[PDB]
């Protein structure tokens, strides 16, 4: 059965030197928050930027079905914290990375559960 | 002066009391732009300053609060203003937004269509509108009261704004409506607020604070708009992004304001007093249900 692989197309596009999706909605905040990945209000720490979640979701932004089977979106209606070094491509960041189910930080960008 | 550290400037009361004739708006700093913090959109900054100003008023903030946001889409296809409102509002606040054109939103629900097609079963505690048609800005034509979405908004406030609730409705030199100013006299307090990041525009937000459902004051809206423009013409506002750098006290405090269902005959001067103080909301507390009328056509 056929299904479009949007994640693959975007990853391939980026590696090809394509310009990342823009107009992700950056929030003003104190940058003294918890640093968790996806929160109900902006929680950036001094190493992060907080964004409106919908605008950082590849499926929301491209107007396509979410891979969740109920079509739920993990980001819409929440705020996503992005390492300031990756804030040039929030959509790529959220697509490529994973949130630790235990501590709520990004695996490899705040999660310390393996130490 | 000291205004540069505020989020913006509210129309001083003395200007509200005048009887000016409408003139053209000529801003000293017209065309100047504020320097925004790195990476921050104009409409995030603008909504942040609005919300910072709204924090200084007597908004009713109940549990199960309901907010509707018209004109929430952008030419970018996202909803920056909705994202700021949802940041500002207490977690759990029901937020619905709408625009003529498709956009992606953080709102709990989004209706796409002309605002006149929007209907809601329930009443609202706060109505925000950023609706605007740039075609209104015709400096070669007389500047008359506009209808269109302003006619909808006046009716929507009178029918679906809970007593005690508040509004902030974007206007400009040419995008304005006389009945909307007249309806400001149906709130306990009102103003026209100019954000400091957009001080070189004739834009303002007409804010109505604590709806009473009846006139506290009879306002001639043609004169009041002339008064607003007179204020803008004689009081340059220094562009400023200073307040954007202090977000420590941004979140709207969940006051848990009381909600009661009351019939019109039960609204005495003691009730009106509580409404006026941001201490009471009158509406039901049932389900929030919305819809948009769709016009059906077969072109075959
Ligand atoms: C200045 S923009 C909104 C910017 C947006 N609030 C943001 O946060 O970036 C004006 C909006 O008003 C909308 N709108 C204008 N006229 C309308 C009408 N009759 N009915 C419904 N929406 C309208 C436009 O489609 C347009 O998106
Ligand atoms: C607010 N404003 C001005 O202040 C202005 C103008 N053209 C010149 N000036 C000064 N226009 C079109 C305008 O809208
Ligand atoms: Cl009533
Ligand atoms: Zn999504
Ligand atoms: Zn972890």
């Amino acid at each position: 059965a056929f299904a479009v692989d949007a994640a693959k197309a975007y990853k391939d596009y980026l590696a090809s030197g394509g310009q990342p999706i823009t107009n992700c909605v950056k929030m003003l905040c104190t940058h003294t928050g918890t640093g968790q990945a996806i929160t109900v209000t902006p929680e950036a720490n001094m190493d992060q930027e907080s964004f409106g979640g919908a605008s950082c979701c590849l499926y929301c932004r491209c107007h396509i079905d979410h891979p969740n089977p109920k079509g739920f979106c993990d980001l819409k209606g929440k705020y996503v914290q992005i390492p300031t070094t990756c804030a040039n491509d929030p959509v790529g960041f959220t697509l490529k990375n994973t949130v630790c189910t235990v501590c709520g930080m990004w695996k490899g960008y705040g999660c310390s559960c393996d130490q | 002066s000291s205004q540069a550290w505020q989020p913006g400037v509210a129309m001083p009361n003395l200007y509200k009391m005048q009887r000016m004739l409408l003139e053209k708006c000529d801003l000293q700093n017209y065309g100047d732009s504020a320097t925004l913090p790195k990476g921050i959109m104009m409409n995030v900054a603008k909504y942040t300053q609005l919300c910072q100003y709204l924090n200084t008023l007597t908004l009713a903030v109940p549990y199960n609060m309901r907010v509707i946001h018209f004109g929430a889409g952008s030419d970018k296809g996202v909803a920056p203003g909705t994202a700021v409102l949802r940041q500002w509002l207490p977690t759990g606040t029901l937020l619905v937004d709408s625009d003529l054109n498709d956009f992606v939103s953080d709102a709990d629900s989004t209706l796409i269509g002309d605002c006149a097609t929007v209907h809601t079963a329930n009443k609202w505690d706060l109505i925000i509108s950023d609706m605007y048609d740039p075609k209104t800005k015709n400096v070669t034509k007389e500047n008359d009261s506009k209808e269109g979405f302003f006619t909808y908004i006046c009716g929507f406030i009178q029918q679906k704004l809970a007593l005690g609730g508040s509004v902030a409705i974007k206007i400009t030199e040419h995008s304005w409506n006389a009945d909307l100013y007249k309806l400001m006299g149906h709130f306990a307090w009102w103003t026209a607020f100019v954000t400091n990041v957009n001080a070189s525009s004739s834009e303002a937000f007409l804010i109505g604070c604590n709806y009473l459902g009846k006139p506290r004051e009879q306002i001639d809206g043609y004169v009041m708009h002339a008064n607003y423009i007179f204020w803008r013409n004689t009081n340059p506002i220094q562009l400023s992004s200073y307040s954007l750098f202090d977000m420590s006290k941004f979140p709207l405090k969940l006051r848990g304001t009381a909600v009661m269902s009351l019939k019109e005959g039960q609204i005495n001067d003691m009730i009106l007093s509580l409404l006026s103080k941001g201490r009471l909301i009158i509406r039901e507390n049932n389900r929030v249900v919305i819809s948009s009328d769709v016009l059906v056509n077969n072109e075959n």
